[PDB]
RNA sequence: UAAGGUGAUAUGAACCGUUAUAACCGGCGAUUUCCGAAUGGGGAAACCCAGUGUGUUUCGACACACUAUCAUUAACUGAAUCCAUAGGUUAAUGAGGCGAACCGGGGGAACUGAAACAUCUAAGUACCCCGAGGAAAAGAAAUCAACCGAGAUUCCCCCAG
RNA sequence: AGGGUGACAGCCCCGUACACAAAAAUGCACAUGCUGUGAGCUCGAUGAGUAGGGCGGGACACGUGGUAUCCUGUCUGAAUA
RNA sequence: UUUUGUAUAAUGGGUCAGCGACUUAUAUUCUGUAGCAAGGUUAACCGAAUAGGGGAGCCGAAGGGAAACCGAGUCUUAACUGGGCGUUAAGUUGCAGGGUAUAGACCCGAAACCCGGUGAUCUAGCCAUGGGCAGGUUGAAGGUUGGGUAACACUAACUGGAGGACCGAACCGACUAAUGUUGAAAAAUUAGCGGAUGACUUGUGGCUGGGGGUGAAAGGCCAAUCAAACCGGGAGAUAGCU
RNA sequence: GUUUAUUAAAAACACAGCACUGUGCAAACACGAAAGUGGACGUAUACGGUGUGACGCCUGCCCGGUGCCGGAAGGUUAAUU
RNA sequence: UGAGCCUUGAUGGAAGUGUGGACGCCAGUCUGCAUGGCUUUAAUGUUUGAUGUUCUAACGUUGACCCGUAAUCCGGGUUGCGGACAGUGUCUGGUGGGUAGUUUGACUGGGGCGGUCU
RNA sequence: GCUUGACUGCGAGCGUGACGGCGCGAGCAGGUGCGAAAGCAGGUCAUAGUGAUCCGGUGGUUCUGAAUGGAAGGGCCAUC
């Protein structure tokens, strides 16, 4: 699924409108890329399913203190 | 994305400063490679009392 | 609890009982084939075939137990690559499927109405999907008020078409 | 009350009013044993990729309207008694 | 019944029996009737449960003005000699009823739109694996051998056995006609007809699914259904029409 | 040879041949929110698409319109700022 | 290489041997070149963009090899190629009968065409 | 010739329309013009020369102003 690992950000619904304001149903879906992170903390590199954002958080967080979460979460990685 | 450096570094190299880098260039290369650390706010004490 | 019983269509046969183990009613046990989440593998549901264990003064082959998957945990093993992780094994626990409505959530119509029809309506309805309880949800103010005051959520009648 | 009994039964039958009943197993209150859990006082602490914003949508009776308020897919981004 | 008008040769009914179409909830106004009356009445709820309480509220006794506001007046305009609307007439709550609104709103009736499922046991195309084509003709390339040339070319006999080749059964098809048309048959029978070693034909199994498949293309075919299958659901869709 | 199973077998469809055109391979293209799959375990003497339709002789004039291919200059022009 | 500010440019030991520029309607025989008691013209530091080169270290790999593993999936590892391009997300202009919902009047000596509509 | 009565606020009472509405009007209030004056003038000899509501623009306006003063927006008047 194309779900960000770290936020939990997936595909929202919404609607399109045209000018003269006809609904369409569409997807807004997140900013997913999948990025190899360096941990040290483990002396190996983790590919993690990442939204732009997700990213900017692990770099606000820091890896390890975001890897924390998801163990204690569940996810694999 | 500013940090604090290790070893030298190009054009901002100063063995614990705190200079103010791409988030890129962060987190791709200076972190990866052992040169540096985000400025997290604990660490800006770590490398600012030498 | 009892003088009558062996469910029914449904007679009869052969019987069981009458002062407490006939039968009947209730509680807890027992046994509980095969299929079905089906769970040893397979499979055209109720069948086909295995591994490892047991088992026979007729210790052959057949019968019986266990052997799914995933998760958490533990133990032992253990690559590229030394460490280390991946992988691998086992052990204990747990999940799985089912079910009338009520409930929360992910998705989400068109007829139709507008006397046509696109904005708008039907309607977050119908339907699909995930999940839970005995109820769910919501809930202890970054709420209202109007310079006077009130004090979570929930439901009801007003306010008011 | 009601049902039944060879036509319509308070007194024929089963009941009904009324009064009692559990060896077991359990639903629910309290009470304790066990297991895990913490209560109490002192000094502290007070929820950041968040609030707010730009773009797009969606929720609020409220159709962007002068439109507050809530949610966020996207790019950003504070103060801190 | 429908109509300007129907014995009508316009509609409907073979007959009988049974069922079969103006309802219900809540709003709102009017009429009737009842209680009380410048007042009438409670709602949820409590409940000793049709009582009793509960007056939160609603309607009315004041209107005029968009409004601030003023008030039996008010608005208008700088202002009315005026003009508009008011002042003079009882209200309100039950109960029955005639309308209205929202609802399927008198009953039956579409062709259709959307949603979820079920169908490639018919048929279309493909995939894999098995099978069938009595009998009879024509005589390609090639070869051999003679003639022939400087040698080739050429030529004749013979051998050879090609082909969406030829005739014709099985087998596959469907051009004509008659019969049949409440059939023997929801497409057949009879007599003729086309192909019949092929782009042939056939058994079993597999795969493609509905605005989708498949289609040597006809809008053909996808279970006697096809210019959007069938089944269930939104559903009592809507029906200014009969 | 194919076709309207069930009123149309034909002159309709297909066809070998011909031409234009796309396509350098993770090909074009098609099914598919995606992964993937067919194209093809093929590679421009290949594959898709379009039209024509054995073979013979042939296939003239028009690029204004519409489409397609190419066009680094100028005018108009989006989010953004 | 586009653009402000700090600036490398000037704002309200005298006199000698004294020779290129100055937008100067239409060229100042003056200064050094060795010497004598907080700006129009541009450029150095930038914060910030445009373009081009090169890099690798994100990202791609439907090249090769290695292990999980007797496995054409997948994953990891090493390397080669590619490379901040590509691709994807949000936003946005174009195109868009590929698909979809609909519209496309009434009168009328039948309807259409014509004509008409205040 | 001189002018701005093609004026502003109103309007007894009539006409004509299903309605929306349209039309005729003496007179009153204010202010103006022509005339010596009585008087005439609220466009043009008259009967076509037109477009409802909604949405919004411009000006004016103490009318309103979602805690208060404001402001936005709204109303009323004129007009597009
Ligand atoms: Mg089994
Ligand atoms: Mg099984
Ligand atoms: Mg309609
Ligand atoms: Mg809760
Ligand atoms: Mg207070
Ligand atoms: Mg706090
Ligand atoms: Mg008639
Ligand atoms: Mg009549
Ligand atoms: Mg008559
Ligand atoms: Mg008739
Ligand atoms: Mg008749
Ligand atoms: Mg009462
Ligand atoms: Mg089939
Ligand atoms: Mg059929
Ligand atoms: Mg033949
Ligand atoms: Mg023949
Ligand atoms: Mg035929
Ligand atoms: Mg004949
Ligand atoms: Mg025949
Ligand atoms: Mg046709
Ligand atoms: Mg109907
Ligand atoms: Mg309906
Ligand atoms: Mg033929
Ligand atoms: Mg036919
Ligand atoms: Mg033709
Ligand atoms: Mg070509
Ligand atoms: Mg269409
Ligand atoms: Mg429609
Ligand atoms: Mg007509």
């Amino acid at each position: 699924s194309r779900v960000c690992q770290v936020t939990g950000k997936r595909p929202v619904t919404g609607n399109n409108r045209s000018h003269a304001l006809n609904a369409t149903k569409r997807r807004f879906l997140p900013n997913l890329h999948s990025h190899r992170f360096w941990v040290e903390s483990e002396k190996r590199f983790v590919t993690l399913r990442v939204s732009a954002k997700g990213m900017r958080v692990i770099d606000k967080k820091g890896i390890d203190t975001v890897l924390a979460e998801l163990r204690a979460r569940g996810e694999k990685y | 994305m500013q940090v604090i450096l290790l070893d030298k570094v190009a054009n901002l190299g100063s063995l614990g400063d705190q200079v103010n880098v791409k988030a890129g260039y962060a987190r791709n290369f200076l972190v990866p490679q052992g040169k540096a650390v985000p400025a997290t706010k604990k660490n800006i004490e770590f490398f600012e009392a030498r």
